[PDB]
């Protein structure tokens, strides 16, 4: 509120600290990879281009 | 009004006369004259004016128009319309 | 078929390059010349090596072209160079 | 073999043009429901944006650690006309600058096809969402969004960001890359402590930013579904003209063929 | 031809150059001649340049011919209208769509054309 | 081509190379019209060393070096079937496409790829 507006800033679901934990431990649970591997992927221009041309020859 | 239930059916029975005459065949083995054969037949269906009548009849009708309406009938295989006849 | 059966190369004019203004409409993609290899000058047979090759670096970018200034320096400069020489 | 088989061939490609054609303008009309969403999502994230601007000047007693010194939206289906392509080709173009940084990286996935690529190459994934319908709720996101801030406040992440297409207008999507936790003459009546009311809102403001994101990229997939279909209906059309062009010479054949069997036939007559 | 050479220049409309094709493939049938490609006449050529070539500008007047076109289911590689396309030297197209929007003549700036 | 006259080595590439070639030829329609971007990612693997296998039979010939430059070669059994064999076995995966055109033995697209 302000002198001249009142504004509502509603929630969509009733927050708690176990539903909001729950939904942020079932995340990590759904991260479900058997191999975490490195991040490194050096394959980025090898797939890349080979998709760019795909979708270009497309049209 | 004249209504003709098949006209394919005119041009294979002419087909069949024309190969036994030993006429020479054309396309389907339809003879030359083929298209001859319907145009003569379908030409007659018309509208003759008032003085045709009158000319006609010798004046025994007078300031009436008379005619002919066809509905031709044909058959088509698979809804092929380029066929020769139709 | 059985002309090129008997000839020693073939000019391909291709309907899609003339009407898009390139009016010697040869198409370089499948036009050869058997024999003419050995007939060429010696300053047309040097020059035109690297001219064919800049023709063939075009043909597959040259629809893609406006939205492919975008891509690598390589690519970019096979296609801007297969522009000037079409 | 013969005429048989082309026309079978031109009538299957026939049916299927149709469909992409009227497909084209449901994707459009889908696209209509997708920015009457975006619009619907703004007051709300404006409003919590200028409440924190105040309540963080008016009160130089307390520093959130999220304003002091990355979550991927893609689709679930099909028909996309290299919109999840674009945006995995430019993610590499920011993580390169954070390699050049020597920094560390921690992937959030949203959709199947963005789960479906960092499993392809190795990407360490610590959260991810999929199967979310063309319409997505909010309550959906918490889950990955929660795991994302927390990695923030466990000093595990300096920086992070949402990934996703932009809608710069119908027949464009872009790419980009958004920082999300790094951020006069009156004051407010707090009932509760200003640094509950502080840590509860900058939650909301973060939340509100990813469903903006996701709805704005749903938006974007829609865009680029009516292209990949009107391009679909364009290359049926090359293919059933050019069908068209072999049966004309399979019907002249038949015609030629027909008659040199039949002459033959009354010749010997 | 008379009209041509009293110094003058001439129309001749020809109400269908397929008929006069087909007239002579049921003339040529009629004789007993041995037919060509598609059952057509082995004289499809020359009856055509018979025709179309005494349609020419002389040094004392001309003839310019509009002749109306049908083409056979649609193929333009069909012997008549491969033939016939080998004299024309414009082609004008009247299009449905044109005449819908109350213009006139329904000629298709697009689709029609000119060899001058 | 029979087991008991070259052996089930060669007579397993030659066969490996064959389904591979007619899987390829079938999707060619469904390619043209919604890309290959549509595909499963099983057809998208075998597209992909489909194109190779494709490129990897081309050879430049001693009687057409008159036509392009290129000096012609010539391949013996044994390296004909080891090239065809890695591509089918997966072993060349991530070699780009056009190293495999116009280079006889298969060492010879380790070396184009290079470039």
């Amino acid at each position: 509120v302000q002198p001249n507006m009142v504004k509502v800033l509603a929630d969509t679901v009733v927050r708690a600290g176990d539903l909001d934990e729950a939904a942020a431990q079932e995340a990590l649970k759904a991260a479900e990879k058997a191999l975490q591997g490195k991040g490194a992927e050096f394959d980025y221009s090898a797939a890349a281009a080979r998709l760019a041309e795909a979708a270009a020859q497309l049209r | 009004l004249i209504v003709y239930d098949d006209l394919s059916k005119q041009a294979v029975a002419y087909r069949q006369i024309s190969l036994l005459l030993r006429r020479p065949p054309g396309r389907e083995a339809y003879p030359g004259d083929v298209f001859y054969l319907h145009s003569r037949l379908l030409e007659r269906a018309s509208r003759v004016s008032e003085e045709y009548v009158e000319k006609f009849t010798n004046g025994a009708v007078t300031g009436k128009t008379g005619s002919l309406t066809a509905l031709p009938i044909i058959e088509t295989q698979a809804g092929d319309v380029s066929a020769f006849v139709p | 078929t059985n002309v090129i059966s008997i000839t020693d190369g073939q000019i391909f004019l291709e309907s899609a390059m003339f009407n898009s203004g390139i009016r010697p409409a040869v198409n370089a993609g499948i036009s050869v010349s058997r024999v003419g290899g050995a007939a060429q000058t010696k300053i047309i047979k040097k020059l035109s090596g690297g001219i064919r090759t800049a023709l063939a670096q075009y043909r597959e970018l040259a629809a893609f072209a406006q939205f492919a200034s975008d891509l690598d320096e390589a690519t970019r400069k096979q296609l801007e160079h297969g522009q000037r020489v079409t | 073999a013969g005429a048989k088989e082309i026309r079978s061939k031109i009538a299957s490609i026939k049916s299927t043009q149709k469909i992409t054609n009227a497909m084209e303008k449901v994707a459009v009309s889908k696209m209509r429901k997708a920015q009457m969403r975006m619009a619907a999502g703004r007051p709300y994230a404006e409003r919590i944006r200028q409440v924190i601007g105040h309540l963080a000047n008016a009160n130089p007693e307390y520093r959130h650690p999220f304003m002091v010194e990355y979550i991927v939206v893609s689709s679930d289906r099909g028909l996309c006309g290299g919109l999840n392509i674009n945006l995995f080709k430019s993610l590499v173009k920011d993580m390169s600058g954070y390699r050049e940084q020597g920094a560390e990286i921690d992937l959030c996935v949203i959709g199947s096809k963005g789960a479906s690529f960092f499993r392809s190459f190795g990407g360490n994934v610590v959260a991810a969402i999929s199967h979310l319908g063309e319409e997505p709720s909010i309550n959906d996101l918490i889950g990955s969004v929660k795991v994302m801030l927390d990695a923030y406040l466990e000093g595990r992440i300096d920086r992070l960001f949402v990934v996703s297409n932009k809608f710069v207008n119908t027949m464009t999507q872009k790419p980009t890359v958004e920082q999300l936790i790094p951020l006069h003459h009156w004051d407010y009546l707090y009932e509760p402590d200003a640094k509950s009311l502080l840590d509860g809102l900058l939650v909301r403001y973060v939340e509100s930013q990813v469903y903006q994101a996701v709805v704005e990229n749903n938006a974007c997939e829609q865009a680029a579904r009516m292209i990949a279909m009107k391009n679909a209906t364009d290359n049926a059309g090359e293919l059933i003209s050019d069908l068209q062009l072999i049966y004309n010479k399979a019907r002249q054949a038949a015609i030629t063929q027909e008659i040199s069997e039949i002459v033959g036939g009354a010749a010997a007559v | 031809e008379k009209f041509r050479d009293e110094g003058r220049d001439v129309l001749l409309f020809i109400d269908n150059i397929y008929r006069y094709t087909l007239a002579g493939t049921e003339v040529s049938a009629l004789l007993g001649r041995m037919p060509s490609a598609v059952g057509y006449q082995p004289t499809l050529a020359e009856e055509m340049g018979v025709l179309q070539e005494r349609i020419t500008s002389t040094k004392k007047g001309s003839i310019t011919s509009i002749q109306a076109v049908y083409v056979p289911a649609d193929d333009l590689t069909d012997p008549s209208p491969a033939t016939t396309f080998a004299h024309l030297d414009a082609t004008v197209v009247l299009s449905r769509d044109i005449a819908s929007l109350g213009i006139y003549p329904a000629v298709d700036p697009l689709d029609s054309t000119s060899r001058q | 081509l029979d087991p008991l006259v070259i052996g089930q080595d060669h007579y397993d590439t030659a066969r490996g190379v064959q389904y591979v070639l007619q899987r390829y030829k079938e999707l060619k329609d469904i390619i043209a019209i919604l890309g290959m971007d549509e595909l499963s990612e099983a057809d998208k693997l075998l597209v992909a060393r489909a194109r190779k296998i494709q490129r990897f039979l081309s050879q430049p010939f001693f009687v057409a070096e008159v036509f392009t430059g290129s000096p012609g070669k010539y391949v013996s059994l044994k390296d004909t079937i080891a090239g065809f064999k890695g591509i089918l076995n997966g072993d060349y995966d991530h070699l780009p496409e056009q190293a495999f055109y116009m280079v006889g033995g298969i060492e010879e697209a380790v070396e184009k790829a290079k470039k």
